């Protein structure tokens, strides 16, 4: 009939409860828009992804422009960083990042849309490069230029879109573990340089945002690192 | 408690290649051969690695683009080779060697290369 | 192909073909019967309202930092709008925002368009709290700061904060659009209404706040206009107001 | 570069007393995967071949005395001598071998007192 | 295909967490100590504040769970053969009136609905509906609460959910019995509207959004540097 384990309370148990204030007639409900269903709706929205916090710049706006000048500079690299969110410093205090490290599980693919803030009147190239998991990044441009490459044409185009696919030997990779040297690397090269007509500026700015697909789910609900505080408030 | 030797003590010249050997009395299997000097002052100073069993070669930054490194598994003896030599660099260069991935345990006895200007 | 809106049938506007955000997917529309706490049936003054209010011009500049208007207070001079705010105790609308810089194709830039429901500002001074006067003027701009605010009584005027405590570039969740002087030049925002409550009053409480944020500082050489302007242009839509006849038959 | 940073000051005491040293490798030298440290403290006889005395700063070396004992994680690392002795004379270093370069530290001579 | 049921807005705040630790004495002591009381708000707890503010609107049930647990206390005069304890948990709607002290008047008002709680059951527990006068609680309020354009800023609005008070019926003659409440709360049939970003700054009032200026996140060692943090082993020696 009844176990000693009947009577006790577990923290997740979903069982009705007696009514405090019956015969209550509670306030209808309206139309409010905007209304959410799903966590996973708010983590497919872009954000600004500071890609430039090199310890001088965490404390303004500066963080979130990767800086691109012409000159002299034949194959120097723009920019670089690792490919693995909710614990890489770049991604981690997004949109994606704090709604992952909510979560102990995650699974999918990742979104980047790069932006040339520039003049309209600049040209150039440049090589964006993907290296696999299985794989240590490039250092010089020719090597980028074998593997997974893709060129944007900053006259021609002013957006790029690159889709980092989903590489893993079992279904859900952990947050919180650093694979070194096999999360996967993204890698920008100049190839011709940038070229601006009399009376114009030199120099211009490449903001990235980075979003997910349609493809995450998330598993095993935990708390947040990010709160270190504890106690309560006042 | 396997005791390690080299080629010599030797009194060397200005820009006068010296050839500092290493002899062997372990295997050549994924263990480790390296070199520091031992100045006057402030101890010791690592000049470069060389792996046998996994052909890896590095060289020190201090020593980038001035220090070479041969070795011949065959014959017991790798050289380490060196041009443009100062008078700043007469230290004892100790051979060190390790059987272990991350490990220094063993040691050399040291070669004295003071020249004379 | 220029385009010409005479909303108001008193006003002029010509504006190109572009892309429009609809905020939250919700078109504006009259409070029907259904949703009513009153069902004393409240008036729908919109003669004189739908008409585009245009804002004065702002110089975006170098050295620049971000400007933000808090609605609806940002209409309280501004002709029958402030006329129905003094003389009606309950009301409801929803806006229709346009924002346009006027810059030649040798200027560079980058600008973001937000529409934040609800901003609840911080203070300069932790302990302290806000007052009235420096959550918003009348129908002028209040700007942000690159460095801390050290006041007593002020916003935290801080860029990189947005005055409410999350980060600057976490804002794009919200009814937003991009200002790239390279290929765009203007924005659209629709806002509906939303708040708790079907109707409240005008003066006690901001329904949201516009911010308009430079990612991308302006850039020029030395031979050009030392500024860009920006221009602000609302036109207020489905508006409505509490009823003052007596319900009980005399 | 990773940088080491040894005791200000030597010794300087009698012969016999219990002694604490200490090492601050800055660059952290922790590992996730095996939860090692890659540091080894040195003793060097003026003349002859230094040899280590603690090595992954939680074993005691095969040969070395019961008298030495290192231990320490994160950044910082200590070793005490139970009682020193004047027959040891050295210069103690502090040498990680976490990654390249490999940085010796700042050294501690065994001076006199008595 | 991976389903997200996970991440839904019931699964994602309807954890039990426990929100309200105090103690309170059976006979001896200043009428202050004899009773046990709380507001139920969300502005204290920081966590369930964080996963709160996440959003603007909400509405929701409530579910209280409470873990009474007593003891003895030392001194002089102890008790050998106390029966049982009995405890009334009492909860107070907004416009209730509240108690000033034990065995006052308020806690015999009929309109308060009361739990008798005899230790030794499985813990108590109650219900309690979605009670405002508004269509959804607000988290974050812009405004002023009075019409004059002055008082407390963004506070005191119309959202309450009251009080809770939690006393010993037993009136004990020797000895003295200390007693711990912790409170369980859970929403319930939860409905959020209008997504914020989660916030950056530490929390420093239980009323307010003051903060102090933070950096947007954390600093790296270059623009274009890699990780790299693997030592020496059998790969990449």
């Amino acid at each position: 009939m009844l176990t000693p384990g009947s009577n006790q309370f577990l923290t997740s148990d979903d069982f009705q409860s007696p009514s405090a204030m019956p015969q209550f007639d509670v306030t209808p409900e309206m139309k409010i828009p905007g209304e959410v269903h799903n966590l996973m709706e708010i983590a497919e929205v872009d954000s600004v992804v500071p890609v430039n916090n090199t310890k001088e710049n965490i404390n303004s706006m500066e963080a979130y422009r990767i800086p691109v000048t012409g000159g002299d500079q034949l194959h120097t690299q723009v920019f670089g960083f690792q490919m693995q969110p909710g614990l890489n410093s770049v991604f981690k205090r997004t949109l994606l990042g704090e709604i992952l490290n909510y979560y102990a599980h995650w699974s999918g693919s990742v979104k980047l849309t790069f932006v040339f803030c520039g003049s309209a009147m600049a040209t150039g190239k440049f090589l964006l490069a993907y290296s696999p998991p299985g794989a240590s990044p490039p250092q010089n441009r020719k090597q980028a230029m074998l593997g997974t490459h893709v060129i944007w044409d900053v006259g021609l185009q002013s957006s790029c879109v690159l889709c980092i696919p989903w590489i893993s030997q079992t279904h859900y990779r952990l947050v919180q573990q650093d694979e070194y040297t096999s999360a996967g690397y993204v890698t920008c090269w100049y190839q011709t340089g940038l070229i601006v007509p009399p009376g114009a500026p030199p120099s211009c700015t490449i903001l990235c945002f980075a979003s997910a697909c349609n493809d995450f789910s998330v598993r095993n609900l935990r708390d947040t690192p990010f709160i270190e505080q504890t106690q309560l408030l006042q | 408690e396997v005791q390690l030797q080299q080629s010599g003590p030797e009194l060397a010249r200005p820009w006068a290649s010296v050839k500092i050997s290493c002899q062997a009395f372990y295997t050549f299997s994924n263990y480790g051969m390296q070199w520091v000097k031992q100045s006057p002052g402030q101890g010791l100073e690592w000049i470069g690695p060389f792996y046998p069993g996994n052909a890896d070669t590095s060289y020190n930054q201090k020593f980038k683009g001035k220090a070479t490194l041969t070795a011949d598994k065959s014959s017991s003896t790798a050289y380490m080779q060196f041009s443009s030599l100062t008078s700043e660099d007469s230290a004892v260069y100790y051979c060190a060697r390790v059987v272990a991935t991350t490990d220094f345990d063993y040691w050399g006895q040291g070669t004295t290369v003071t020249v004379s200007s | 192909r220029v385009r010409s809106i005479t909303l108001g049938n008193s006003t002029i506007t010509t504006q190109e073909c572009a892309n429009v955000v609809v905020g939250y997917g919700v078109w504006p529309s009259y409070l029907q019967d259904n949703e009513a706490t009153a069902e004393d049936q409240p008036t729908q003054p919109d003669v004189a309202t739908c008409r585009f209010y245009t804002l004065d011009s702002i110089q975006w500049q170098k050295e620049s930092d971000g400007w933000w208007w808090k609605f609806p207070e940002a209409l309280k001079n501004m002709g029958l709008f402030g006329q129905n705010m003094e003389y009606h105790y309950l009301g409801r609308s929803g806006y229709t925002i346009h924002v346009q810089c006027n810059a030649s194709k040798f200027h560079q830039g980058c600008l973001l368009v937000v529409c934040v429901p609800e901003a609840e500002m911080g203070c300069s001074d932790v302990e302290r709290e806000v007052v009235a006067a420096s959550l918003s003027s009348e129908d002028t701009a209040k700007s942000f700061s690159r460095t801390e605010s050290n006041g007593q009584h002020t916003v935290q005027t801080v860029v990189y904060n947005a005055g409410m405590g999350v980060g600057v570039g976490n804002l794009t969740i919200f009814p937003h659009q991009w200002i790239n002087l390279r290929t765009n030049n203007s924005a659209t925002i629709v806002m509906p209404y939303i708040n708790s409550v079907p109707m409240d009053n005008m003066f006690r409480h901001y329904n949201f706040t516009l911010m308009i944020i430079p990612f991308a500082k302006l850039e020029y050489t030395e031979q050009a206009s030392n500024y860009v302007p920006i221009t602000v242009t609302v036109a207020p839509m489905c508006a409505e107001y509490n009823g003052l006849r007596l319900a009980s038959h005399q | 570069y990773i940088e080491a940073s040894q005791s200000p000051s030597s010794l300087a005491v009698s012969v016999g007393e219990k002694v604490t040293m200490s090492c601050k490798s800055s660059q952290s030298l922790l590992y996730s995967s095996n939860q090692k440290n890659y540091l080894a403290w040195f003793q060097q006889k003026p003349g002859q071949s230094p040899k280590l005395l603690i090595y992954w700063a939680s074993t005691r070396e095969s040969g070395v005395p019961d008298r030495f004992t290192g231990s320490g994680s994160g950044t910082d690392f200590t070793l005490t001598i139970s009682s020193v002795k004047a027959e040891d004379l050295a210069v103690y270093y502090c040498q990680q071998y976490y990654s390249y370069p490999y940085t010796f530290g700042g050294g501690t001579k065994l001076k006199i007192k008595r | 295909y991976h389903s997200r049921t996970e991440s839904s807005i019931e699964n994602f705040l309807c954890r039990a967490a426990c929100v309200y630790i105090a103690t309170y004495a059976s006979a001896g002591g200043t009428p202050t100590e004899r009773y046990a009381s709380w507001r139920i708000n969300t502005r204290q707890m920081v966590q369930l504040r964080r996963k709160f503010e996440l959003f603007t609107y909400l509405r929701f049930d409530m579910e209280i769970t409470f873990v009474i647990t007593s003891t003895q206390d030392p001194g002089t005069q102890l008790a050998q053969d106390m029966p049982v304890l009995t405890h009334q948990i009492m909860y107070i709607p907004p416009g209730g009136p509240v108690p000033n002290s034990a065995t006052d008047f308020a806690w015999q008002s009929s309109t308060n609905p009361s739990i008798f709680w005899t230790e030794g059951c499985a813990p108590a527990r109650m219900s309690v509906p979605f009670i405002s006068i508004g269509n959804a609680y607000s988290n974050f309020y812009d405004g002023w609460s009075h019409f004059t354009q002055e008082g407390v800023y963004g506070f005191n609005s119309l959202n309450n959910m009251g009080h809770i008070y939690v006393r010993h019926v037993n009136e004990q003659s020797l000895g003295v019995s200390t007693s711990t409440l912790r409170v369980y709360f859970k929403p319930k049939h939860v409905r959020a509207w209008v997504p914020r970003p989660p916030r950056l700054s530490p929390y420093v009032k239980s009323s307010n959004v003051n903060f102090k200026p933070t950096a947007v996140t954390t600093e790296r060692k270059d623009i274009n540097d890699v990780g790299t943090l693997r030592p020496v082993g059998y790969t990449n020696h």
